[PDB]
């Protein structure tokens, strides 16, 4: 609409983006659980 | 919500996001090193 | 109220808003780190 | 009117913008409630 | 009084107003933090 | 007259501007009443 | 006296006036903060 | 004369300018009276 | 004496005059604040 | 003669300029009398 | 002696003269303030 | 001769220049007499 | 996931990745040298 | 799609990229195991 | 000796001469102020 | 010869220049005599 | 794996590699000189 | 594909690059063995 | 010896000579002021 | 020859230059004799 | 191995090689001078 | 191939380059042997 | 030996020579002023 | 040859240059003799 | 070995060579002046 | 050996040679002034 | 080949270059022998 | 060869250059003999 991507190219990029972000957040959550097990900060 | 990719470039956005995430991780790791209670490299 | 998007660019607004919100979060977290009563990384 | 969007593109962006802002503010409110239960500042 | 919008651009004015208001809020909050009697982050 | 807005577009912007500024000032007044209840400065 | 508006641009004059008034208010408020007898944020 | 405004556009702007400046000066005078009742400086 | 306005521009002259008058007033007020005998904000 | 103004525009500007300068000087004189009654400097 | 106005521009000369006179007056007033015997704002 | 003024415009300017400078010097002389009566420096 | 190479240049990405990895390795090695408990060149 | 590579050139680069990154991560893991046997940090 | 004006511009020679004379007078007055035996503003 | 002035314009400027410089030097001499009667420096 | 030479120029890559290797060797030799235990030019 | 080299010029460059890098790494390994026999760091 | 004016511009030679002579006189007068035995403004 | 002056314009400038320089040197010599009478430096 | 001369210029390469070799020799000689055990100019 | 040299010019430059580098390395080896006999560093 | 003037520009040579000779005289006079044994302005 | 002067302009400049340099060196020699009679430095 | 002159400009090579040789001689002479054992201008 | 002047320009070479020789003489004289044993202006 | 010199101009320059460098090195060697008889450094 | 001088303009310059350099070196040698007679440095 403004960059050049159609709604099918945007839905193709959005799905992979959400999957990658979810994997990143899962790794982050596991790391933070390990950190809390190591040294709780609250 | 996918329509953000018609407003934001998939690559420039993605490069900026990766760079900001890397700088944020560096900053958080440096802040925890500056705190004696959370420095893991002393001991 | 939606007509603001006919005055302000959806993408440049979003970029500026996200940048200012990130800098604001960094500033608030740094201010709370500089306050001993609210530093969570000491202890 | 000034930037190029019509009333339908501006109302479509406004709805998603308001939903995202509401989700952001809800997460912020939960975080601030947790912070108050952690360390009240007033 | 609406005629000011025929003299002042609705958007450059509005962006400048929002920026100045944000900077003013930052300044007032920083001043109250520098004053011990009104610093809410100590204690 | 000087920027490009007609009188109807200026009256349309002025109404929304005044409503938004009034909401902002109401929130500001509530916050300042709360601040006076917390720590009066005069 | 209205003819000053045929000499001075209504918008650039008005923007400059508003900016100078804001800077003057900031200056006067800061001067009163730097004076112990008129600092209202101490005590 | 030199900016572009006629005597009617300059008189239209002058009236609103004077009204706004008078309102500003009235608010300023009230604030200064309040400040004198708070802490006289002379 | 009015012929000075055929040499000097009514607007640029007037802007410069107002600016120098404002800076002169600021300077005189700041000098009196730097003089303990004439500082009205102490006491 | 040099900047563009005629002798009628220069005499029209001169009258208003002199009136404004006289008002400014009168206000200045009143302020200086008040200052002298407040704190003489000579 | 009037022929100087055919060599020196009546306006740029006049602006320069007014500026130099103002700066000279400021300098003389500042020199007398820096001299304790002639400072009139002390005492 | 060098700037553009004729000798009638230069003599028109010279008379007003001399009158203004003489008034300035008279005010300066009065101020200096007042200063000498206030604090002689020689 | 391979489609990222249709968004990102295989060579500028790769050069940037190698440079950031090298700088990261240098930084981590320097941080471990600045920590006495993990400095391997002392002793 | 955006740079110029087709999906066959992107799948050819992706395979080699993933193999190289896997080898790099394996060397990194071996080095980190050796470092842990040398000086554990947690 | 008048032929110097066929070599030197009556206006730039004259402006430069006036400027150098003014700077020279300022310098000589400042030097006499820096000398206690000839400072007339002390006493 | 080099700037543009003829010998009549140069002799007209030279006479006024010499008169002005002589007046300046006379004022300077009077001031220096007064300074010597005030504080001799040799 | 050879196809990297169709992405990366053999010469600029090679110059960059040689320069980075030289700077890395200099850095490692300077770090070992700064460490008393591994300085071979003392004693 | 991207810089201009064919598969035969890249395979010719890759072989020499790998040979040179292997010789460099062998010299480096010998140097590091000598360093360990001189001053072990672990 | 007059042929020097066919090699050296009279106006630039005069301007440079006068400037150098003025700077030389200023320098010599300043050096004598820095000389206590030859300072005529002390006493 | 090199700047533009002929041999007659150069001889005209040289004579006045030498006269002015001789007058300057005579004033300098008188000043230096007075200085030696005031404070000899050798 | 000679094919490197079809990739690297015999002259620029050679100039760079000579320059780096000279700077390396200077550096090694300065380092040995900064080491008291290997300074040959002391004694 | 990339600079302009043919293989006959590159081979004929390579021989001279290798001979010069070998002479340089031999001189360096003799110098380092002399340095070791002067002051061993290991 | 005169042929040097077919090689060197007479005016640029003369200007450079005069400038260097003046700077040399200044330097020598300043060096002798900095030497107490040869300062003629002390005493 | 290189600047533009012929052998007659270069010989005419050389003679005056040598005469001026000789006069300068004679004045310098007299000054240095006077300096040696004032304060010998060797 | 003469063919180096077909690669290296005979004149920028001799200028650079002469300049580097002069700088090297200056460096070596200054290093011996900074070494007390080899300073020939002390004593 | 004269062929150097077919390679080196006489004027630029000669000017550079004279400048370097002058700077070298200045440097050598300044070094002897900095050495107490060879300073001829003390005593 | 690369600068412009032929194989005879380069050979002509090389001979004079080598002779000059040999003379320079001979002077350097004599100076170094003198310096070693003055102050040996090894 | 590179500048423009022929073999005769270079031999003419070389002779004068060598004569001037020889005179300079003779003056230098005399000065250094005098300096050694004044203060030997070796
Ligand atoms: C403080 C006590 C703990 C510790 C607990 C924390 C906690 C808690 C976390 C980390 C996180 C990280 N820590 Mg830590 N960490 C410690 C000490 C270390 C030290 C060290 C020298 O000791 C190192 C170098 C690391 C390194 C890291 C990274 C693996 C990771 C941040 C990467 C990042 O910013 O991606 C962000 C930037 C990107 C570009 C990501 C983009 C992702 C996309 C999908 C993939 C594209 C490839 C991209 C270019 C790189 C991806 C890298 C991976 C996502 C890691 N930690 C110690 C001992 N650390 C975080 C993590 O796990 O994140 C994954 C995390 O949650
Ligand atoms: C001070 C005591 C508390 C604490 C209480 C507070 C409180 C109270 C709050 C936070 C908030 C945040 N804190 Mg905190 N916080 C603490 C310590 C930390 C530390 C740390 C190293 O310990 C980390 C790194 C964080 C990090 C954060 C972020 C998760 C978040 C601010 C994000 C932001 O600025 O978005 C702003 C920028 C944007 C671009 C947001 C845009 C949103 C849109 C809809 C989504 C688009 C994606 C966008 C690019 C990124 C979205 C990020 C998420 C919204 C977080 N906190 C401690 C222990 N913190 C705030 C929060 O919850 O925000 C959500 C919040 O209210
Ligand atoms: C000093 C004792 C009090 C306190 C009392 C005060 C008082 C009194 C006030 C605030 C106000 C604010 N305080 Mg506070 N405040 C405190 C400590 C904090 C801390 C902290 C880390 O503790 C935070 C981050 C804040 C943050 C804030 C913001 C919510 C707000 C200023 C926003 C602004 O400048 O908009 C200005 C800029 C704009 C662009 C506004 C434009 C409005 C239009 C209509 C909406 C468009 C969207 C726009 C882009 C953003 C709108 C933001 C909201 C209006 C807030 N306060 C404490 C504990 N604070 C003020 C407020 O309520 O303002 C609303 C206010 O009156
Ligand atoms: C020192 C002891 C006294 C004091 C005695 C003095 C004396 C004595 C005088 C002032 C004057 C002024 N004082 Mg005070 N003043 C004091 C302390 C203050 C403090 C403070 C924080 O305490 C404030 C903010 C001021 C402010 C001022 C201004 C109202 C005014 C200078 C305006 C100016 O420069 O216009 C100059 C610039 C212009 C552009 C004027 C142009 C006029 C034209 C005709 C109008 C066009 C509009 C123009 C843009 C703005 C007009 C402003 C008004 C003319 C003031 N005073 C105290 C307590 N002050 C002076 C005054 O009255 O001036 C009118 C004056 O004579
Ligand atoms: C702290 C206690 C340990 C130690 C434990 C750690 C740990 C744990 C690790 C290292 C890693 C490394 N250490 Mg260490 N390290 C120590 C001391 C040293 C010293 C020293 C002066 O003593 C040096 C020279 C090194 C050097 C190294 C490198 C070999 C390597 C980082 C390379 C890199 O960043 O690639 C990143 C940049 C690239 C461009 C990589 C790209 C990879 C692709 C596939 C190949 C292309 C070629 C590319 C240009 C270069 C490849 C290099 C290799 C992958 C190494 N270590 C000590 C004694 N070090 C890490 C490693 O093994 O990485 C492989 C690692 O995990
Ligand atoms: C040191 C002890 C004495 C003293 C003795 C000396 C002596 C002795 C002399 C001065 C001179 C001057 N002194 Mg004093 N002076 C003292 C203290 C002062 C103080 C002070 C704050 O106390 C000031 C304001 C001055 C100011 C002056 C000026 C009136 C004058 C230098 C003007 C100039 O440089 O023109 C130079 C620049 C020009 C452009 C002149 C050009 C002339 C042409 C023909 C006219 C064109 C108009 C031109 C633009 C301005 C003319 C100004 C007048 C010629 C003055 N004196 C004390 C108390 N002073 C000198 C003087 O009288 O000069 C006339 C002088 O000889
Ligand atoms: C530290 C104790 C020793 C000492 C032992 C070491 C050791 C060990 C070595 C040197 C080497 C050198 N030492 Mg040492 N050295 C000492 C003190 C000195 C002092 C001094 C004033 O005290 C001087 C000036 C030198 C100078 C030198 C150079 C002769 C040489 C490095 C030149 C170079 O970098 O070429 C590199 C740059 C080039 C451009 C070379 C290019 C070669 C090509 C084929 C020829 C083209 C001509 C080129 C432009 C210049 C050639 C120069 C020669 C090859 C030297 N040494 C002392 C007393 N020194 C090294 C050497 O012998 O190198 C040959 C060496 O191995
Ligand atoms: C150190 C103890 C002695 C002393 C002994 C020395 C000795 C010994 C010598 C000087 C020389 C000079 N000294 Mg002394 N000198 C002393 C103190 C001073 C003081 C002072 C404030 O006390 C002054 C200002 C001077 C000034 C001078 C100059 C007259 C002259 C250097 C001019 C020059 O550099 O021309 C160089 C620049 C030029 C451009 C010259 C060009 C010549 C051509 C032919 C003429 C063209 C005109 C040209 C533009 C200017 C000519 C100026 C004259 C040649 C002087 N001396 C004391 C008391 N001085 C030297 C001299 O006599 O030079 C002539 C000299 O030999
Ligand atoms: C240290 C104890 C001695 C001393 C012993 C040394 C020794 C030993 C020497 C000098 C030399 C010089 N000394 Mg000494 N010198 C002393 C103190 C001084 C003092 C001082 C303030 O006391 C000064 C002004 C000088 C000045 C000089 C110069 C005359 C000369 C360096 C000129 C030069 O660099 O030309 C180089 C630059 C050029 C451009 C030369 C070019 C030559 C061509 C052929 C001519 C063209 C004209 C050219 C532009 C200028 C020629 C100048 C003359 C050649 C001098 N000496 C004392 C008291 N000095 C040297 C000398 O005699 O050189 C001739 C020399 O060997
Ligand atoms: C076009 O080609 C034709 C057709 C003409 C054929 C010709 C081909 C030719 C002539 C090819 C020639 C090829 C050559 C000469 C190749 C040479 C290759 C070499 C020497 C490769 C070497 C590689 C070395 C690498 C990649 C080393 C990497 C090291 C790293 C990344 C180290 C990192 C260290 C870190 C980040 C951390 C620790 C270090 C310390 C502790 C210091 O940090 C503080």
């Amino acid at each position: 609409s403004m960059t050049g991507l159609t709604e099918q190219e945007a839905q193709e990029f959005h799905g992979i983006f959400v999957q990658s972000m979810t994997a990143f957040f899962g790794i982050v959550v596991i790391a933070h659980i390990l950190a809390w097990l190591w040294r709780p900060w609250l | 919500m996918h329509k953000i990719w018609q407003i934001f470039d998939p690559r420039r956005t993605l490069v900026a996001l990766f760079g900001f995430l890397f700088v944020l991780g560096l900053l958080i790791h440096f802040i925890l090193l500056s705190s004696p209670a959370f420095n893991w490299l002393s001991g």
